[PDB]
């Protein structure tokens, strides 16, 4: 790397810092940003709720599917019984 | 003589960096002084679109 090259760098890096810094504080200050920012930032919280409603709808079906299956079960054990004898 | 106009665009860069040192110190400051962001939205984000596809 030679000294000019790390020249380069070092301006980008003051100069990406700088873009940075100003992103932070146009998101931080400006309201129009600052709106879509907090929309999002809200509905995360709806789509994180969206979730445990999901979890237990879940753990739900499922229990459904296992009763749904058990009936099956003992359904084909009274008709194998009368299969086998009429 | 060459070694003249060297030392002016030495003289030069270092103003272009204590420019550049002034805009990030305003900025630094008119944010210390108002009070989310988007840094941990990401985080939330990617916690979310990884248990929607696990659920």
């Amino acid at each position: 790397s030679s000294d000019l090259e790390q020249l380069c760098s070092h301006v980008n890096e003051k100069i990406g810092n700088i873009k940075k810094t100003l992103s932070l504080r146009n998101c931080g200050q400006e309201p129009t940003l600052k709106t879509v920012l907090n929309k999002i930032g809200d509905e995360i919280i709806v789509i994180n709720e969206l979730l445990n409603k999901l979890e237990l709808e879940i753990q739900y079906q499922e229990q459904t599917n296992n009763s749904l299956k058990e009936l099956c079960e003992s359904l084909e054990e009274d008709y194998k019984d009368i299969e086998h004898l009429k | 003589h060459m070694e003249a106009e060297v030392d002016k665009l030495e003289l030069m860069f270092q103003k272009a960096e204590s420019d550049l040192d002034y805009i990030q110190y305003r900025l630094e400051y008119e944010i210390k002084t108002n009070h989310k962001n988007p840094v941990t939205l990401l985080k939330e984000l990617s916690v979310i679109k990884s248990r929607y596809q696990t659920l």
